[PDB]
């Protein structure tokens, strides 16, 4: 499998981080009838990469489809031991996931328990019973980490919303939109400001789901936070992974959110399961990020575009950042499936299970 | 029903916390109780804290009502008899109660250590945990001075200064408005607590949220010397998430662990960020 | 044994004359080798007498030296390990069990032998945790970066030197005033070529605007996640708090204290006045009072991280920490 090429000129910053372009693909490269790399792998890349597939929980629930038919589809070969041989067969299948696109934080932890699950195999276990077993161990996981871990935090969510309350949600999340739907039925009445921001501008993924439930909507430009937050009771903010030093990673409008929401006395809450928490610690988005195509930022104001041709400037770089830290000190509340926790109790859980 | 006598006449020791006494009569209900089922006992129970509940609006109340909720709990999952869960569930509170007895002397001995010679300390109103830990350190062959504040909602403050001039120890009074005046002539600031929340806040008497706020914009140390059975799960957002019940001119308000250094309970010194981890791991 | 003796009165006399092992690694491993050799050529039926022993030699190493704490935390350790291995030959504190519920003075053959075995483990361990922690170096310094760093620390010099065989960045020395230190860890960087540059401690604040990460290591960490540095240190946290700079901290496991603040008028260590006034000024020194500190307290919460062998971890945590490596009887010692 070739590398991935790098597309157009990186900030001096970022420079540590690839940079790929949505055009571009590795599949040109590669054969029809896929032989090297599984079908349901390289259909779950390619949709990665040309950005079908642009969640966190969705991810993984696609990368643990993918996986079940793998393994649905794998065979062991003679004088070989399944528990080492799947173990080494599915690691270019990541390869070329990560390829294709970073992986995520959920993603990671299924890649890890999937490799414990396998690695925990005895040996005298027939093939049939392994597969279907590994099989049944990752419809649990999917049922038991999202579909289970989500209604606990909507529970856990009803008893902090009131009426009257202006909540203040960002981008695109489904345990902040499930939450908002679940609170809306049970009986409380309140409204929903939405914030996005570009290029992506998934906050509609939200707005429109709202306005389908009934929950009156307002939407509005990340710049203009400043303006809405005098008015707005708490904020609701999604999160892709907590760090095991309490920082929250999520979309790079979520720090500053909760930056902006603080100087407005207005709490700020974070929702995220357990299945999401890293062990590994970060302090600022330049360790670790992600650079998607910058050729995103070009948008048409009038008549031309200012960043029609940016490549023929040779000083002129377009960063186009999607992942950000939040420091723990900027978040008052997380609600997890096991309870409302304070934000430096994330080490705990990841010490419990 | 006349339940509440029991717990009223349980406190004739002026030195019995609430919570201590309301566990005792749980207890006490516990061991008269005739019913041959653990729902029925839970059931009943349940209803006795909340009539218990009713009367004493305190959150150390609350706190030991849920912890002896959740010992029977805990109890109730190794014999599953309700016989012989019955007496291990009378022996563990036996055993609970004699060790809960001895909290106020181990938080004193162990706190009496950061008070040093010729300090000024400063107090918000009367407590027994801040009296034993002053009257432990005075002992110690120590000499401070303490200023308390007046508590003007009921005047515990001049409570706890006829206390300390009867341990031969100079304490002036302030006013409840002065606490920014004299914060910048005290070394730290040792408070008690009525309940100490999820995230490591507390729980204490109206005038400490200012206080805590004066203390952190001074750099002035803050301590909080409480028991462990005033753990309580509650995570209030701001002063108006605090639920009513406890606060009923408001009686009680809730201070951020962000102003909070350290804790000393029976359990040791701790930080604002290890009483979510017993909570967690008692599951309660 | 008497050449036991003649060991335990050299090292304490090393100990409190003068500086002996001038790492905390090497003084570490002695005194783990000592106490096995005190375990081993000494006779005790039950646990609790060797306990008793252990703790006395632990208590007369402290007293020898108080600052160094790492003879005590290695004395607490042992005492911890003795602990569980009698435990798990015979069959903390929290509200568990509190809510749901002891003496060493049973005989067993082999538990001496297990106890070795214990130490042993610990003693490969340390020749890990200065690796352990620089092999986290890519993961928190990114090329193009200003970084400062106080005095010599052999774990921020590995820090630095594993984190430069890949990447380029600034470096900055601030030298201590009393212990001009940092020349040497300066020297060592720019062999390496990494750019460094060498500033005095009052110059740590003139040039804080233009800092981008500071990583510095400790003596010791103490139970509430505090830190026991070397002086001028509390000053550089105070100034990277005021510039909202993250301040990292690269400490080994053997550096935890089970001790709180509250030891004060003895927690910084005491020298002569000759490094900072000399002893050639004149008559005036007789009416001067001169104090070189050597060590200072650095409060926790202007510490953003600690990098150990086991990872990266928060402050907040650090309690937890002691309770993994250290017994509550065994804090007073």
């Amino acid at each position: 499998v070739p590398t991935r090429k790098d597309y157009g000129s990186k900030v001096s910053l970022f420079s540590h981080l690839p940079q790929y372009s949505r055009q571009n693909s590795l599949t040109q490269f590669m054969s029809i009838p896929s032989s090297v790399i599984h079908p349901a792998m390289v259909r779950l890349g390619l949709q990665y990469s040309q950005g079908l597939v642009s969640g966190s929980n969705a991810r993984c629930i696609a990368l643990l489809r993918a996986l079940q038919q793998v393994i649905q589809d794998y065979t062991t070969p003679p004088n070989e031991e399944l528990s080492r041989d799947l173990v080494n067969k599915l690691k270019p299948y990541m390869s070329f996931l990560t390829q294709c696109r970073p992986l995520s934080a959920s993603m990671h932890n299924a890649i890890k328990f999937l490799n414990k699950e396998i690695t925990s195999v005895g040996s005298s276990k027939r093939e049939e019973e392994a597969k279907s077993e590994l099989r049944a161990a990752i419809d649990r996981y999917v049922q038991e980490k999202i579909v289970l871990a989500a209604q606990a935090i909507s529970r856990f969510a009803y008893q902090k919303i009131s009426n009257g309350d202006v909540i203040l949600v960002y981008g695109c999340s489904s345990l902040v939109s499930r939450i908002l739907q679940e609170a809306w039925t049970e009986g409380r009445r309140f409204r929903v400001v939405v914030v996005d921001s570009r290029p992506w501008l998934e906050g509609r993924h939200t707005l429109r789901s709202l306005v389908h439930a009934g929950v009156p909507a307002s939407y509005l430009l990340i710049p203009a936070a400043s303006y809405v937050l005098p008015e707005v009771s708490k904020v609701l903010l999604g999160a892709h992974a907590l760090l095991a030093n309490g920082s929250v990673m999520s979309r790079v409008g979520t720090a500053q959110l909760a930056l902006v929401a603080r100087a407005h006395n207005v709490p700020v809450l974070v929702c995220c399961e357990t299945y999401k928490f890293c062990e590994r610690v970060q302090t600022d988005a330049f360790v670790s990020n992600e650079l998607d195509d910058p050729d995103d930022l070009q948008c048409k104001r009038g008549e031309h575009v200012a960043l029609a041709n940016w490549q023929n400037h040779a000083s002129l770089r377009l960063l186009n950042l999607v992942y950000d830290v939040t420091p723990p000190e900027l978040v008052d509340l997380v609600i997890t499936e096991l309870g409302m926790i304070p934000c430096s109790s994330v080490p705990v859980v990841l010490r419990v299970k | 029903e006349l339940i509440e006598y029991f717990k009223s006449q349980m406190k004739e020791d002026p030195d019995m916390a609430s919570a201590v006494a309301a566990i005792r009569t749980l207890l006490e209900f516990l061991k008269r109780d005739k019913g041959e089922t653990i729902q029925g006992l839970r059931a009943n129970l349940t209803s006795a804290i909340e009539t218990l509940c009713g009367v004493d609006s305190s959150v150390a109340v609350s706190s030991g009502g849920e912890l002896f909720l959740r010992f029977i709990s805990l109890a109730s999952l190794e014999y599953s008899d309700y016989s012989k869960c019955k007496k291990i569930m009378i022996e563990r509170g036996e055993l609970f109660l004699r060790r809960i007895s001895l909290s106020r002397n181990k938080i004193a001995d162990l706190c009496h250590t950061f008070i040093k010679d010729g300090a000024t300390i400063l107090t918000h109103a009367y407590s027994r945990v801040v009296l034993r830990v002053l009257e432990a350190a005075v002992a110690a062959k120590k000499r401070f001075s303490v200023y308390v504040t007046e508590s003007q909602p009921d005047l515990s403050g001049k409570k706890m200064a006829k206390a300390l001039c009867h341990l031969n120890v100079p304490v002036t009074v302030v006013l409840d408005a002065a606490v920014g005046y004299i914060m910048e002539k005290a070394d730290l600031v040792i408070v008690g607590a009525e309940g100490v929340v999820e995230n490591g806040g507390i729980i204490n008497k109206i005038g400490t949220n200012q206080m805590a706020v004066c203390a952190k914009a001074q750099n002035k140390p803050f301590y909080v010397v409480a028991e462990s059975f005033k753990f309580v799960r509650l995570f209030p957002l701001n002063q108006q998430d605090v639920p009513d019940k406890f606060k009923y001119h408001p009686w009680v308000d809730y201070t951020a662990p962000s102003l909070i250094t350290l804790l000393f309970t029976d359990l040791g010194v701790l930080t604002p960020s290890a009483v979510s981890d017993e909570l967690i791991k008692l599951y309660l | 044994g008497s050449e036991l003796s003649e060991r335990i009165e050299s090292f304490v006399e090393t100990l409190k004359r003068g500086g002996g092992p001038r790492s905390s690694e090497e003084m570490a491993r002695e005194t783990l080798g000592l106490l096995r050799q005190i375990i081993t050529d000494h006779r005790w039926s039950n646990a609790g007498e060797l306990m008793e022993l252990i703790r006395r030699e632990g208590r007369r190493m402290t007293a020898a030296q108080p600052s160094e704490t790492t003879v005590g935390n290695m004395v607490r350790r042992v005492l911890k390990i003795i602990r569980e291995e009698y435990g798990r030959l015979h069959g903390q504190e929290s509200l568990h069990k509190l809510l749901t519920s002891e003496d060493f003075s049973f005989h067993y053959a082999q538990l001496q032998s297990n106890i070795i075995e214990a130490i042993n483990e610990l003693l490969v361990e340390l020749e890990g945790t200065m690796e352990n922690i620089a092999a986290q170096a890519l993961e928190h310094i990114h090329s193009n970066e200003v970084i400062m760093t106080i005095g010599f620390s052999r774990t921020v010099e590995a820090f630095l030197k594993e984190a430069a065989r890949k990447r380029k960045f600034h470096v900055i020395v601030a030298e201590c005033a009393p212990f001009c230190q940092g020349h040497e860890m300066a020297v060592n960087l720019s062999k390496a070529g990494i750019e460094t540059t060498v500033m005095t401690d009052a110059a740590i604040f003139a040039v804080m605007s233009r800092v981008n990460k500071v990583i510095i290591g400790t003596k010791t960490i103490l139970a509430n996640g505090a830190l026991r540095a070397v002086t001028g240190t509390h000053t550089l946290a105070l100034a990277a708090k005021h510039h909202s700079t993250p301040l990292i901290v690269c400490a080994p496991m053997f550096k935890l204290s089970p001790q709180f603040p509250n030891e004060e008028d003895s927690f910084h260590k005491f020298v002569a006045p000759e490094e900072v006034l000399p002893f050639t000024e004149g008559d005036i020194l007789e009416k001067v009072s001169v104090h070189c500190p050597v060590f200072d307290y650095v409060p926790p919460e202007l510490i953003t991280l600690f990098i150990s062998n086991i990872g990266g971890n928060a402050p907040s945590y650090i309690y937890r920490l002691m309770s993994e490596l250290y017994h509550p009887d065994d804090h007073v010692l």
